[PDB]
């Protein structure tokens, strides 16, 4: 029984470590988007960072876990693993594109929704073009894109998120791609780490 | 068709490789030149004097601090904060009287301070633990018995005080000094303004604001302090104005984000070169494909700079961007096909052997990228018509050099191995500009005994930054002593 047990350990164990990694990403990445808050009482350092509360992280971590231990099980049961770039490095360049775009979220204003179409299909498509030919993780992200997409625009009529303006196109518009290439990414890790044994 | 082209050039760079290595690194030097070192007068602080004129820019406006001290005799009796503080205030009350109402032939016959005093009711939202220690009706003056919404008689009739200015005393050193120290101005801790008997020196700070200054004004008011005040004090300097700058802080969170990049980036380079850690041959040998295509990027900023066409943008917060998209496979999908020849004499033609064959893909390769690239910047958004041109520019530069440089390492360097030291040297040279250029990731990281701060404070209360503007100061005394 130690056998499978040790199987059990990895299995989990993975999950744990990319656990922490969604965490420290979800953290580093709220904290990108810079708020003036001007208020007396300015905020102490660690709450500047430790944003939110502990609803946050745990629920991103909680995702990447179910990823990276969806997508290769799925290969695993259905057909073959993967091969086509695994090895850490375009892992590594996944993650860093992923933290990019992010980056772009905000930091850019557009002119028409055309052009975003236009650009957003093409992102997204290439970034599935590039690390991951399968098409079963293909319409994977897609969907769980789609419903988290759903899901934030459906919690916020009863309030997490608390905006409320014409700017409710954002949501409609740019999260989901986010979404789809963290799912992705995702992956790519749940792949490179679990095919080390 | 073409593969006698890179053909040719394997002959022509183990003939000729030590001048194109000084081709090379000369031009990465003239690019990596300007980068790490680079109708206003002087933004920044130039006092010149009080009988004179400022720079004449607005946003900056000057406040205005008055200091006055109150002594007992060294032996008194029931020596409290609260009765050697009140009578200091008694007279503090009839003076602020005195001022708010201040009669006097101004520029504009009998005006007071109100007419030019900034006069603006811009409450913000976090003031509610002080609705009623600000004025809000239309005068901007400073002064503890604010406090008491500019009632004397509330203070000299109230049981107690000492407890309730301390009532919004949060904590110890916070960057957010107080309200209490701010209407007393004196710092009860450099100031030493302590119950002390028999050594007391109680302190109360005055502040005021204005647009433009009128000496037909205050110098006539200080004719009446030297009538009121009769302290003895040699103070009177003569004329010189200190115009403070206002310097705008970066936190440490708004830094995080950047620096988690560059981590991932290094990581991207250690798993590069663990493809090679398995042929035979030295660590430094990956090191020359390292320091090539980032100096390529460094060189591209160069020439995206200087041109001029990079008026909105640094590298420290994109170069890296470029390591990751380019990217490494590019020098080593040949660099294997390389090794993976022949053990022949010559390298010359080794390379014109491996390399020539490889030619036809990595032409493909650079053709898709500029596909890429061009639907980019065919894009009418301005901001990713810039990046395209630093992306354009290193492609093309890792691609015209890598042939050049690297080419030339490998070749000395299995010159030296099938037969058994400038090459090593310059490598390390390279290697230290590239980590220079690194630690000059910094182009994207960017009276006086009064606190650093609590200045903009004020101003950041009010929906208005101080941090672009600049503040003048002036200062007059008026003291007081009896038992
Ligand atoms: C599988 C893994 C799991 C984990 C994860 O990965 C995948 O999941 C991902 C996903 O889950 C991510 C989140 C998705 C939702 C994201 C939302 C985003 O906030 C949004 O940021 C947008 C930026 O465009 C909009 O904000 C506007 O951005 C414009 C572009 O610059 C501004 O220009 C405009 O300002 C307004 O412009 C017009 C003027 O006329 C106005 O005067 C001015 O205000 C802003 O809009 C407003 O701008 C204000 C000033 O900047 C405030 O920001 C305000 O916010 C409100 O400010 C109020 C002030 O009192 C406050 O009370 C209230 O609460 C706030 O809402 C905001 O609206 C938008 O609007 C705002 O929402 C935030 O940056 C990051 C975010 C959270 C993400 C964090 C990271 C994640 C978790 C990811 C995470 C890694
Ligand atoms: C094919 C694939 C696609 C994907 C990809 O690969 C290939 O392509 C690449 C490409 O996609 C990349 C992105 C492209 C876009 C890039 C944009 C870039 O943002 C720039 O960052 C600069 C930093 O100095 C400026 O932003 C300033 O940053 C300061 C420091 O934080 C702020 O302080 C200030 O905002 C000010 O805060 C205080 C307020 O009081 C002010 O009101 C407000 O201004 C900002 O400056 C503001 O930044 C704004 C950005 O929209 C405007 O520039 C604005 O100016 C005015 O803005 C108005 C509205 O836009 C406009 O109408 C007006 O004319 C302008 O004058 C300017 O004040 C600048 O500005 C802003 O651009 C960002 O660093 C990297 C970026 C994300 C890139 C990341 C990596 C990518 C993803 C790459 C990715 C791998
Ligand atoms: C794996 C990945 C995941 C992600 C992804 O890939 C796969 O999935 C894809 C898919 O998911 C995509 C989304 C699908 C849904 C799309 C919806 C779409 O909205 C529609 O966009 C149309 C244009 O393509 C029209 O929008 C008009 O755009 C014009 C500018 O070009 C405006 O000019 C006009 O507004 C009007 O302009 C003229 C003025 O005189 C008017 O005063 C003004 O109103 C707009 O149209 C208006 O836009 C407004 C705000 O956007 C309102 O929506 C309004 O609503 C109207 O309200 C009226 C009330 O009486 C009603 O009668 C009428 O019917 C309604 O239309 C609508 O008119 C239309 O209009 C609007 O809806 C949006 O652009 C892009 C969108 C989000 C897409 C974003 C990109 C995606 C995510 C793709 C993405 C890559
Ligand atoms: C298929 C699965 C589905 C599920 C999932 O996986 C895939 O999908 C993913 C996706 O779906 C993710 C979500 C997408 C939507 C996201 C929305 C996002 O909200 C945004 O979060 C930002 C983080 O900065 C901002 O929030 C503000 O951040 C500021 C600092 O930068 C604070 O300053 C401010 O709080 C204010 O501080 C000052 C005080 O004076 C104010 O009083 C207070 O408001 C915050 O905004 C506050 O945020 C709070 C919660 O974080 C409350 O919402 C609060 O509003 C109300 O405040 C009341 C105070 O009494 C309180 O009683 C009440 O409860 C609150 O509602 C709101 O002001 C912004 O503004 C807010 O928009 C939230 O952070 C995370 C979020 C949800 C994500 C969590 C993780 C997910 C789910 C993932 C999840 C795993
Ligand atoms: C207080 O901030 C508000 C909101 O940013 C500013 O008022 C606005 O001015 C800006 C453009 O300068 C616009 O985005 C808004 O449409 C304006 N809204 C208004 C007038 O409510 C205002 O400038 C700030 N107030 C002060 C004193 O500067």
């Amino acid at each position: 029984i130690s056998s499978v047990t040790s199987q059990s350990v990895n299995l989990m164990i993975r999950g744990v470590v990319l656990f922490f990694i969604g965490v420290f990403l979800a953290l580093v990445l709220n904290l990108l988007q810079i708020q003036r808050n001007v208020t007396l009482f300015p905020p102490d350092v660690i709450a500047s960072i430790f944003s939110s509360a502990w609803w946050v992280p745990p629920c991103c971590g909680t995702a990447s876990a179910v990823i990276g231990l969806l997508y290769p099980s799925i290969d695993r049961h259905l057909g073959e693993p993967h091969k086509f770039k695994r090895e850490w490095s375009s892992v590594m360049r996944c993650v860093a594109v992923f933290v990019g775009i992010n980056h772009a979220s905000a930091k850019v204003d557009f002119d028409n929704n055309i052009q975003l179409s236009l650009t957003l299909a093409a992102l997204s498509i290439g970034l599935w073009w590039t690390f991951d030919r399968s098409r079963s993780g293909f319409g994977l992200g897609v969907g769980i894109a789609f419903l988290a997409t759903v899901v934030t625009q459906l919690l916020v009529y009863n309030g997490v998120y608390q905006y409320t303006s014409p700017d409710f196109l954002y949501v409609r518009s740019w999260l989901p791609c986010i979404f789809f290439a963290g799912g992705i990414t995702m992956g790519n890790i749940g792949r490179q780490l679990a095919m080390y044994e | 068709k073409i593969s006698r082209a890179f053909y040719n050039h394997g002959l022509l760079c183990a003939s000729y490789p030590i001048p194109i290595i000084l081709f090379t690194g000369f031009c990465i030097l003239a690019c990596c030149y300007p980068l790490l070192k680079l109708v206003d007068s002087d933004r920044k602080q130039g006092e010149p004097t009080e009988q004179p004129e400022w720079y004449v820019g607005a946003p900056v406006a000057y406040v205005q601090q008055i200091f006055v001290k109150s002594s007992v005799f060294p032996w008194h009796k029931n020596l409290l904060a609260v009765d050697v503080f009140r009578s200091p205030l008694s007279r503090a009350f009839q003076l602020v009287e005195e001022i708010r109402n201040h009669v006097l032939r101004d520029s504009s016959g009998i005006r007071s301070l109100e007419e030019l005093c900034l006069q603006v009711t811009d409450l913000l939202p976090g003031l509610r633990k002080l609705r009623n220690l600000l004025p809000e009706h239309g005068c901007l003056l400073l002064s503890p018995g604010n406090f008491w919404q500019n009632d004397w008689e509330r203070f000299h009739a109230d049981p107690d005080i000492i407890g309730t200015i301390h009532q919004h005393e949060p904590k110890t050193l916070q960057t957010s000094a107080t309200l209490k120290d701010l209407l007393f101005g004196v710092p009860g801790k450099y100031s030493g303004v302590s119950l002390y008997t028999r050594k007391r020196m109680v302190s109360y700070t005055i502040t005021l604001v204005f647009q433009h200054y009128h000496a037909k004004f205050l110098g006539s008011l200080r004719a009446r302090l030297m009538l009121l005040h009769p302290s003895p004090n040699c103070s009177l300097r003569a004329e010189s104005l200190v115009h403070v700058h206002f310097k705008e802080e970066i936190g440490v969170a708004e830094l995080i984000p950047l620096v988690t990049t560059y981590i991932i980036l290094f990581a991207y380079i250690y798993f590069s070169t663990r493809k090679i850690d398995m042929v035979k041959s030295k660590w430094g040998l990956a090191l020359a494909a390292v320091v090539t295509v980032l100096s390529s990027l460094l060189m591209s900023v160069g020439l995206c700079t200087l041109f001029g066409l990079t008026p909105t943008l640094n590298g420290g917060e994109i170069f890296p961007y470029l390591v990751v998209v380019i990217g490494l496979e590019n020098v080593l999908v040949l660099t294997k096909s390389v090794v993976s020849t022949p053990v022949d004499l010559e390298v010359k033609l080794r390379i014109a052997q491996g390399l020539s064959s490889e030619s036809w893909s990595i032409m493909k390769n650079m053709a898709t990228e500029l596909g890429i690239i061009l639907i980019g910047y065919f894009t009418l958004v301005p901001a990713i018509q810039e990046f395209c041109l630093f992306a354009v520019v290193g492609l093309v530069s890792d691609f015209f050099l890598q042939m050049l440089f690297f080419t030339t390492v490998l070749s000395i360097d299995i010159r030296r191995m099938e037969l058994a030291r400038l090459a090593q040297r310059l490598i390390m040279a390279g290697t230290v500009v590239w980590i220079g250029i690194l630690v000059y990731t910094d182009p994207a990281g960017l009276w006086r005994k009064l606190s650093f701060r609590h200045w903009p404070t004020l101003f950041s209360y009010y929906n208005i930054t101080l941090a672009k503007r600049y503040i003048s100061l002036l200062p007059v005394i008026p003291v007081t002593l009896r038992l």
